[PDB]
């Protein structure tokens, strides 16, 4: 018959065969990380082995149905996703070679360790030697040295690695038919054949500056406002007009100003937005927070979590004698198996991670119908925003007096809620611009815009217009700075944080609207919402199935990622900071540095 | 003589379903009326005693069970067991996930999940032969080959859609 009806039992086949070695792959890096024996380390790479070896056979096998002659939507798009052809179409020697670059990059950044040059013996490793340094030290010279000699041993190690790492996964990127390897990425985000539900590799990079652009006064702002405070902080190092200093922005690359609230925090006095030693005086245990959260989503209109998930799960760090890594995580094994590995402690952030993860599971359970290779968030970033709305909600005073774990008689004034948005602001507002100038500057080494002896006198460039950020000592080719960051030295999409971050608050406010939802969009908490989590569902249930434009449609309201909804979430901040800002100055000189030489 | 097909210690692959013909027996019904051993008892016809029979036996998939009544499209209804529009008794079904599953993996049990043509009411087809989208006798590995026969894998781990779960189909004549 039809390429196609071949196709229809090409398919199903695989789908009965993938469900197996999937499921024991799966299997067995369940037992692994949750029991790190060395007998079970072995299968859990054998079961994977014979897994990645199956698709490998079964991409390459679906090459003899040409996709451009099928019409059944679905079909075309799992026969899409199964020609993962990928860096296969090298040279078996060029493979060997690059596998060998990625694999010694990702070692490299883990066992990458430095020494106090005013102690032999003493050296640390980023996490968690120079991470603690990173995040907590007030010194301004200690930092500057963390953050240098990361940059110098490990950073200029990974400068050839790097450079021979762009070639050759651009090499794989244009065999597939793609400009560079940045184009291949901001693949994950087509759309093709359906009429406005489309979307083009080139029109991200559109989308994303047209949307950045409505950022920047926010920005701006935030960015003017912890600077002021950071001069009160290392006072003398800092220009009232100049940029931020790489090494004082609270992790080891800035990634999140989170760990600055200790010194920006706007009103020192309004305190503990915590419940931790509230859950501790009610005796609350690891099963408590579980069904805590499972009743959560009870509340809207979502089951029970499975008999599955409550008999197989792990909920709390089992001691020594039987080892694990504790990386809280949701897991959906397939064969309807689902569960969580989450070293519980009594604590509010816990109580709060483990909504977000049984976010996820919820996730998983409603486009578990789907055939089996479009069982999976709408795009790279889908999964994560779900995760995260679950959080905003559960975070609330609202929802913390609903479950008798704020003691009733407690006042939500308007200096408390200034307090908790800068913390936000920090982390959700910190990273954007970060991320952003972080893919634009990968984007276009691979677009083939940067010369290899300017990676550093462009990647400095960007991070000081964009920014709003300087080096505290020059940089030259030697060093190879974006990649002293895990997601790039070990082969990452970052784009991911920054459409997620969007992504998230669409939801939020879609929701609380449909939820009926009073104060400012951020008091929103969408429990008993029954109607509110229907909204949700709609397109948690379809998974990669629909174009991801119509997946969203199906809760905000649109077909693209839009901005202001992120933007009204902090309206009580934005303008008490163009206040505070009043005699501060707003925006950055490029010119200026801390070396300054 | 009922004791002889529930209660057994060894099930049939649906694809290959077992009858057994009961006459001249003398049964109260009531060995399976009052039971909450079985999760299953939809009795397309009636439910009484006159004290008088085909019984039908095998395993599938949890979610392959809601499959073993009329109408309902297929894949199991469509390829290994099809009860009649009309014509009929009783269903019933029991999670024998302690029996016929392991945690390493039962794949014992096996199903149809390709045949030219659908199946007739109690039809059964024990061939196992390469299938080809359109007759020609395939040969495997030769491209678009299959057997037409599969495992179902039941590790006790695996959601309840993915359990094993006896069946005993009863029809009266
Ligand atoms: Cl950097
Ligand atoms: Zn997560």
């Amino acid at each position: 018959s039809t390429t196609e009806e071949l196709a229809k039992t090409f398919l199903e086949t695989f789908n009965y065969e993938a469900q197996e070695l999937s499921y024991q792959s799966s299997v067995a890096s369940w037992n692994y990380n949750t029991n790190i024996t060395e007998e079970n380390v072995q299968n859990m790479n054998n079961a994977g082995d014979k897994w990645s070896a199956f698709l490998k056979e079964q991409s390459t096998l679906a090459q003899t149905y040409p996709l451009q002659e099928i019409q059944n939507l679905t079909v075309k798009l799992q026969l899409q996703a199964l020609q993962q052809n990928g860096s296969s179409v090298l040279s078996e020697d060029k493979s060997k070679r690059l596998n060998t670059i990625l694999n010694t990059m990702s070692t490299i950044y883990s066992t990458g360790k430095v020494c106090n040059p005013d102690n032999p013996q003493e050296c640390l490793l980023l996490e968690p030697g120079l991470n603690e340094i990173m995040a907590n030290s007030l010194d301004y010279n200690e930092r500057l040295w963390a953050w240098e000699s990361w940059r110098s041993e490990v950073g200029k190690q990974l400068r050839p690695l790097y450079e021979e790492y762009v070639v050759l996964k651009n090499e794989m990127a244009r065999a597939n038919h793609y400009e560079d390897y940045g184009d291949y990425w901001r693949g994950d985000y087509e759309v093709n054949g359906v009429d406005g539900y489309d979307y083009s590799r080139g029109q991200l990079i559109e989308d994303v500056e047209h949307t950045f652009e409505e950022i920047k006064p926010l920005y701006e702002h935030l960015h003017a406002y912890v600077r002021a405070k950071l001069m009160n902080a290392y006072p003398s190092y800092i220009s009232p007009i100049g940029c931020l200093p790489a090494h004082l922005l609270g992790d080891m690359w800035g990634r999140f100003w989170t760990n600055l609230y200790s010194l920006t925090v706007p009103f020192g006095q309004k305190p503990n937005i915590d419940v931790t030693d509230a859950m501790v005086d009610q005796a609350w245990d690891a099963q408590r927070i579980f069904k805590e959260a499972e009743k959560f989503f009870v509340s809207v209109g979502l089951p029970n979590m499975t008999q599955g998930f409550w008999e197989n799960s792990m909920l709390t760090d089992p001691g020594n004698v039987q080892k694990a890594v504790c990386h809280p995580t949701a897991w959906d094994l397939g064969k309807g198996d689902f569960r969580i590995l989450m070293c519980t402690k009594v604590t509010m952030d816990d109580f709060l991670t483990a909504h977000h993860e049984m976010g996820h599971i919820q996730y998983d359970m409603a486009y578990a119908a789907q055939p089996f290779l479009l069982r999976n968030g709408a795009n790279e970033g889908f999964h994560e925003a779900v995760g995260e709305i679950m959080s905003l909600s559960a975070a609330t005073p609202k929802h913390l007096k609903s479950i008798g774990l704020l003691s009733p008689d407690f006042q939500e004034d308007n200096e408390t809620e200034i307090n908790f948005l800068l913390k936000q602001a920090l982390t959700i507002v910190g990273t954007l611009p970060f991320t952003y100038m972080l893919e634009k500057w990968r984007w276009m080494v691979f677009k083939g815009e940067i010369p290899k002896d300017q990676w550093m006198k462009k990647w400095w460039e960007m991070k000081r217009e964009i920014v709003g950020v300087v080096e505290p000592v020059p940089h030259d080719e030697t060093y190879c700075d974006p990649a002293s960051l895990f997601h790039v030295s070990n082969d990452y999409s970052f784009i991911r944080y920054y459409t997620r971050t969007l992504y998230q608050f669409q939801f939020q406010e879609a929701l609380c609207q449909a939820a009926k939802h009073e104060g400012p969009l951020h008091k929103c908490d969408i429990s008993n919402s029954t109607e509110a989590g229907q909204k949700l569902f709609n397109m948690l249930r379809l998974g990669k199935s629909e174009p991801w434009t119509l997946a969203l449609e199906n809760v905000v309201g649109a077909k693209n990622m839009n901005v202001r909804p992120l933007l009204n979430y902090f309206e009580p901040l934005f303008t008490w900071l163009k206040d505070q800002n009043k005699n501060s100055f707003v925006g950055w000189s490029t010119d200026w540095s801390p070396y300054a030489d | 003589p009922f004791g002889e097909v529930f209660n057994a210690t060894k099930f049939p692959s649906v694809y290959a379903w077992e009858r057994k013909k009961i006459s001249n027996c003398v049964a109260d019904y009531s060995v399976l009326y009052n039971s909450t051993f079985f999760s299953t008892f939809k009795c397309y016809g009636v439910s009484a005693t006159k004290l008088n029979v085909y019984a039908d036996s095998f395993v599938v998939k949890g979610d392959d069970v809601r499959q073993i009544a009329p109408g309902q499209t297929g894949v199991i209804a469509d390829y290994n067991y099809k009860l009649p529009d009309d014509f009929m008794g009783c269903v019933l079904a029991w999670n024998t996930r302690n029996i016929d599953a392991t945690s390493t993996g039962n794949y014992n049990y096996k199903y149809r999940y390709l045949r030219h043509g659908k199946l007739r009411p109690f039809e059964r087809d024990i061939s196992n032969v390469p299938f080809s989208p359109d007759g020609k006798p395939c040969t495997p590995p030769a491209l678009n080959c299959y057997w037409p026969l599969n495992d179902y894998g039941f590790y006790t781990t695996t959601g309840i859609g993915y359990q094993p779960y006896r069946v005993v189909v009863l029809s009266f004549e």
